[PDB]
């Protein structure tokens, strides 16, 4: 149980942050422990003097944390196969994915893959050539999503501003607990930024793209997510130690038919993480001390389409 | 209330009354006794025009160094309150404008008291009253004695006696009221106000048999 | 060329209705933000409140919403009422203006600025004393300067309350002027006086004429000194 | 740990005490380090 209040700001919010007085435990096993840390909203919820909270992790899986040696960061993989066989790379540079590969070459090994654990957008990964490549398994079908290939990178730079504490209580013997300090000066929240004028000029190639498969010429609309959980609806990914979860609205407001600034974006970190969805085992990502930054190239897209509607409209 | 007391010719610097949280717009004020408050530094270390340059408040670095006024080449002029008015990103409006540093500047020379003593009017003594008024000017420091003397002698009855208080001249000054009547001012042959400063006193003797 | 004057009652007894009226000059009303701040005997400084360009009133939650603003558009006056006074609200009281910072640490966006109110224009003032005892005109008398620069004046004695304000001449004569404290006497009354300073030969040829003001009672003397008839 | 004089174990504050259960000894074994074939 967690006694927590709206955390200390001057009005001006119509929180999220919280101030978690709670009783635990310490290395000792008789004395006990009273102390403080800051959560965001989204690892804990009420339960019904001043209101009190639990985490949300409590009545699903067990939960355990990541201890800060082991980093999340992306490290680039390459896959490889043994003797008497090998793998196959198809360079061919307008490639659907399907069907026959006109350019044909062996490896005994990918290039480097990053393991990026992310949504909704990809990050650090392979570039395509010339005309932006539009793969789908099948295109008539909504439901199968279709994945794209960038010639060109996209730049963005994605921050905690906040400067946080890592409070370190001991749960032991050799366990222990790394919890969040309050913020020191100004309270900001995360955010990443991208360049509007190769953002519209991209769904400018993009939709030269379209045309070719769809129309000559027609109407291309982009609108914000359905629904779903946190890790579909918002962009999930580890920036340092922190999974950001971040609003994409702005980007897809648009309506596109035939003929100096930049963007940004909101953003909410969350700790506890069930990401697989597997239950019974939750997991904790310790709080990284102070201004989080991490600079990512985007390689790739991932989307769905609607459904009939009007018939030959948009 | 801060006491704090700085020499002339020197550097002074004043921190703020409260801390700074998140990213600060610092409010320096100042205060004189009787007159109206001025403006030095707003948005931490802005000046407006008109203002010395001597005066430097602290900038904003992201946190750091508190809110400190540098005020260069101390003079005998700088002795009032200080307020810091911390505006910033956490404690929201600030309806207060912290403690208050009053500055004391020494290091002064010395001067001698200005004392007059007055007689009632000629309508004054037609009221049935009469108010032995003595005045004393330009004395630093602001330590002085008012006694009233019948005859030669010393007058404790009606001793209505102000307070010593700075001029515009960085000196005091103090007045004194011998509450009496028009009988008992001309009952006696000299009146002498005594006023004592710094060991010497200047002492102005009204008679009523001299014009 | 933005100036301003106040107006005080002079005295008020204890739970009525005090009111002060600042006026505007110089200036539009509409360019800028309007405060008015006071302080009590003994105590510091206290924030009050302030208005904008669309006229809405925010006050100091301190005050019990005891307290009202109103500015005049056409007047050019910036008044003020307060009522339920008490002994201990006796003070001196100010009008000054506020100009309106923004101080922005993070994106303008978010609302990481906030709003610091950095104060520029300021008034003069006037002084009011809460008290249950009546008001008491103040005794005005010429005192006779002597014969042997010399000095001459008059005296304010038993008045209540406070302020009384003493002229030469209706202002034509300035250099030389000093004002000594008043006392407070054991009945609760005071006793003030003032000194002009001049050159030796002036006596008799230049008209002395000190104009006494006790605003709280309404006490305007013009009285004049002349020299003893010795 | 700061009436009688209370105490606590040295390892709490460090790392999680197990304890070798008295089946198993600790008595040194000789052992004989070998090598595969090839080598
Ligand atoms: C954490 O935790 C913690 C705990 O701990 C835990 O446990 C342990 C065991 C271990 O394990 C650990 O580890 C853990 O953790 C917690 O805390 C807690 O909480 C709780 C909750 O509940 C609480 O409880 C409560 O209690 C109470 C009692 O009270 C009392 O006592 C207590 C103890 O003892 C205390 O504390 C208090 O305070 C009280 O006492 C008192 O007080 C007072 C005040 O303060 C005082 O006075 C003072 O004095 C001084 C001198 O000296 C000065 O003068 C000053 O000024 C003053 O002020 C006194 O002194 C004292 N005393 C003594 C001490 O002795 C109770 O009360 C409560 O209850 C209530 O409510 C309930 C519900 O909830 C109910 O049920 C009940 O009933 C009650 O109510 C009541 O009722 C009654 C009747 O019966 C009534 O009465 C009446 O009145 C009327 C008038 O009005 C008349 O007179 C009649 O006749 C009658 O009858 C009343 O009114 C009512 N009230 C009301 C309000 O309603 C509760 O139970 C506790 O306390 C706490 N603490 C502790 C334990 O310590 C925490 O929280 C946690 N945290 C987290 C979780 O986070
Ligand atoms: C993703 O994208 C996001 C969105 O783009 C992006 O968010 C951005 O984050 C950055 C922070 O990284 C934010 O940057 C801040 O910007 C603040 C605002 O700066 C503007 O305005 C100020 C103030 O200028 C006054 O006067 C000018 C002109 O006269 C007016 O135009 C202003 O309106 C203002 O007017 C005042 O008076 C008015 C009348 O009363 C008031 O109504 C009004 O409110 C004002 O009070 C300018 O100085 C700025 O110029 C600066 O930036 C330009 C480029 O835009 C440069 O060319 C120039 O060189 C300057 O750098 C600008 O126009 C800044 O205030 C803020 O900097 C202060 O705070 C930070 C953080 O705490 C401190 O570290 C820093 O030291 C600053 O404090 C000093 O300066 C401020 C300036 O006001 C003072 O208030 C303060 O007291 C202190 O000054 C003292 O020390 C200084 C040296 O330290 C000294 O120089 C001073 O003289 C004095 O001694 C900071 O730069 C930005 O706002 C976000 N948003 C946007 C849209 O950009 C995000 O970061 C991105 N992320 C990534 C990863 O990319
Ligand atoms: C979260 O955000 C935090 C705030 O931004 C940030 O932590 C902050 O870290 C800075 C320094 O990095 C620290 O600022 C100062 O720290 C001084 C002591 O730090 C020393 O040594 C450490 C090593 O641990 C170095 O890392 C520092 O750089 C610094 O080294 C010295 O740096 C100076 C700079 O030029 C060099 O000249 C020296 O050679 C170098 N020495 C070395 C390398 O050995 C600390 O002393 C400072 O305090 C003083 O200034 C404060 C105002 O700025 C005053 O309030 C305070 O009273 C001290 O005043 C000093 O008093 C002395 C004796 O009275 C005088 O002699 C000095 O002249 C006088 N100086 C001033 C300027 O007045 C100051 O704190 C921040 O304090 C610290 N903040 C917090 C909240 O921890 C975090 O890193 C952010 N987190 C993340 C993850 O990024
Ligand atoms: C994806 O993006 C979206 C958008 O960014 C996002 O968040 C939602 O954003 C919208 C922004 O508009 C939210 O607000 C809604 O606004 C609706 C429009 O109301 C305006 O217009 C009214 C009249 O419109 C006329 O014309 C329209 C269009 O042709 C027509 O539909 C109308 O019927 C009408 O003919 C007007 O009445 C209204 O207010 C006026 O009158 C009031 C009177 O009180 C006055 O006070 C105002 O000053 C003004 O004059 C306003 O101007 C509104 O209809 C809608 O509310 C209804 O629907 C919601 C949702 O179904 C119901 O909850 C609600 O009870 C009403 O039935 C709403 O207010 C919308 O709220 C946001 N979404 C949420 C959940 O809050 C998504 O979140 C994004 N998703 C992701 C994953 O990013
Ligand atoms: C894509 O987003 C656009 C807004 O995004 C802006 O920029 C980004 C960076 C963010 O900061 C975001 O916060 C910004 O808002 C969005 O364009 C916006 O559209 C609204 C209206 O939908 C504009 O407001 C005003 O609209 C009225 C007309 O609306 C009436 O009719 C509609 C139906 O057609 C009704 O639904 C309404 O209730 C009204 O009855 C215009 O008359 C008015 O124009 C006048 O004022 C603007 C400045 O505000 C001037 O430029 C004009 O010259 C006129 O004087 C407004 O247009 C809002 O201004 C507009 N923003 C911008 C930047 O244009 C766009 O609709 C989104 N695209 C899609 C497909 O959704
Ligand atoms: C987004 O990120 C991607 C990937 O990070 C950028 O895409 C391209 O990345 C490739 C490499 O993956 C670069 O292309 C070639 O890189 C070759 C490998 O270079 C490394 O190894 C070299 C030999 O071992 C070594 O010399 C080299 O060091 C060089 O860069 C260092 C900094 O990284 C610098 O300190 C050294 O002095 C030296 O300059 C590397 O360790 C290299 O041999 C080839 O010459 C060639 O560079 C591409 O240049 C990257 N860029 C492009 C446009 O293709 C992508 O650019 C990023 N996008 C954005 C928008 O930022
Ligand atoms: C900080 O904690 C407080 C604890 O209550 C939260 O305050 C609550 O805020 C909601 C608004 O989301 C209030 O509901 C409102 O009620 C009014 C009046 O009926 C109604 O007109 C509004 O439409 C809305 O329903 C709620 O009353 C209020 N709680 C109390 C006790 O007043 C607050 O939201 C917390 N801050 C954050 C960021 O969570
Ligand atoms: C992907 O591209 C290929 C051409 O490289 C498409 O062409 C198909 O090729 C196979 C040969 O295995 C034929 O049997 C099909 O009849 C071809 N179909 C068409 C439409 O040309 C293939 O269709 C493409 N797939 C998608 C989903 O676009
Ligand atoms: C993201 O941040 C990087 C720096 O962290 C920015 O890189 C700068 O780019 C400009 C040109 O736009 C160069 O002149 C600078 O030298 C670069 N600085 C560094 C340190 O690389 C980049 O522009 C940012 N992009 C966005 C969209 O904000």
């Amino acid at each position: 149980t967690l006694q927590c209040t709206n955390v200390t700001n001057n009005i001006t919010d119509d929180g999220e942050l919280k101030n978690c007085s709670f009783n635990m435990t310490t290395e000792l096993r008789d004395k006990k422990q009273k102390v403080y840390s800051l959560f965001y909203r989204l690892d804990v919820v009420q339960i019904n003097s001043n209101k009190e909270y639990r985490l949300i992790n409590c009545n699903t899986s067990a939960i355990t944390q990541a201890c800060p040696k082991v980093s999340f960061e992306p490290i680039p993989i390459h896959y490889c196969a043994p003797a008497g066989f090998a793998i196959l790379k198809c360079k061919d540079k307008k490639f659907n994915g399907t069907g026959p590969c006109p350019s044909v070459s062996t490896v005994q090994c990918t290039h480097g893959i990053k393991p990026v654990v992310s949504t909704q957008l990809l990050l650090n990964g392979s570039l395509a050539e010339e005309e932006v490549m539009i793969r789908s398994e099948n295109i008539t079908n909504n439901a199968k999503n279709i994945l794209v290939q960038f010639n060109t990178p996209v730049q963005i730079n994605c921050t905690r501003p906040n400067n946080n504490t890592r409070k370190s209580i001991r749960i032991g013997p050799g366990q222990a607990f790394y919890a969040t300090g309050d913020i020191i000066g100004d309270i900001r929240q995360a955010h990443c930024n991208v360049s509007k004028a190769t953002w519209n000029e991209t769904l400018g190639k993009v939709v030269k793209q379209l045309r070719k498969h769809f129309g000559n010429n027609t109407i291309i609309r982009f609108a914000n997510s359905s629904g779903g959980d946190l890790e579909v609806t918002t962009h999930s990914f580890n920036c340092g130690g922190e999974f950001f979860y971040c609003n994409t609205s702005g980007l897809f407001n648009s309506t596109w038919i035939s003929n100096n600034d930049s963007i940004t974006l909101p953003c909410r970190i969350k700790q506890i993480i069930n990401m697989w969805q597997r239950i019974g085992q939750a997991m904790y990502a310790p709080p990284i001390q102070g201004v989080i930054r991490c600079v990512s190239n985007i390689t790739g897209l991932i989307l769905t389409r609607d459904g009939g509607s009007t018939n030959s409209t948009t | 209330v801060r006491p704090l007391s700085v020499a002339l010719g020197e550097t002074a610097r004043i921190s703020c009354g409260r801390q700074a949280l998140g990213s600060r717009a610092v409010q320096w004020y100042q205060h004189r006794p009787g007159q109206a408050p001025i403006l030095l530094i707003y948005n931490n270390q802005d000046r407006p025009s008109g203002i010395p340059e001597r005066f430097s408040g602290t900038p904003d670095i992201n946190f750091g160094t508190r809110a400190t006024l540098t005020i260069s080449g101390v003079e005998a002029g700088d002795e009032a309150d200080y307020y810091c008015h911390m505006w910033d990103s956490r404690s929201g409006f600030s309806w207060s404008f912290g403690g208050a540093t009053r500055l004391t500047v020494l290091g002064q020379p010395k001067a001698a008291p200005s004392v007059t003593l007055f007689p009632p009017s000629s309508e004054e003594l037609q009221a049935n009253k009469a108010t032995l008024v003595c005045l004393i000017s330009d004395f630093y420091p602001g330590a002085v004695t008012v006694a009233w003397k019948a005859d030669s002698s010393p007058v404790k009855a009606g001793v209505e006696t102000t307070t010593p208080s700075k001029q515009s001249n960085n000196k005091y000054a103090a007045s004194s009221y011998l509450s009496l009547t028009p009988e008992q001012w001309k009952s006696h042959r000299s009146y002498s106000c005594q006023v004592t400063h710094e060991g010497s006193t200047v002492e102005k003797t009204v008679a009523p048999t001299e014009c | 060329q933005v100036q301003l004057q106040e107006s005080g009652p002079g005295l008020v007894k204890p739970s009525e209705t005090l009111s002060v009226t600042c006026s505007v000059s110089g200036d539009s009303m509409n360019n800028y933000y309007w405060t008015w701040i006071r302080q009590s005997p003994g105590k510091g400084l206290e924030w009050i409140g302030y208005i904008s360009d669309r006229e809405s009133a925010t006050y100091n939650p301190s005050l019990n919403s005891r307290v009202v603003i109103s500015r005049d558009t056409s007047k050019n006056q910036l008044s003020l009422k307060l009522n339920s006074v008490t002994p201990a609200d006796t003070a001196v009281y100010y009008c000054a203006t506020a100009r309106r910072g923004q101080r922005i640490y993070g994106v303008v966006s978010f609302g990481e600025f906030f709003y610091y109110y950095s104060m520029d224009v300021w008034g003069k003032g006037t002084t009011v004393t809460v008290s249950s005892a009546s008001t008491k005109g103040p005794s005005v008398f010429p005192l006779a300067p002597s014969s042997k620069t010399a000095a001459l004046g008059c005296l304010v004695k038993d008045y209540f309350p406070e302020p009384v304000t003493v002229s030469w001449n209706s202002g034509a004569l300035t250099s030389g002027v000093h004002t000594f404290p008043a006392v407070l006497q054991s009945s609760g009354l005071y006793s003030l006086s003032s000194v002009v300073t001049v050159p030796s030969s002036s006596l008799g040829t230049q008209t002395y004429i000190c104009n006494v003001n006790h605003k709280p009672s309404n006490t305007k003397v013009d009285k004049r000194v002349e020299p003893k008839s010795c």
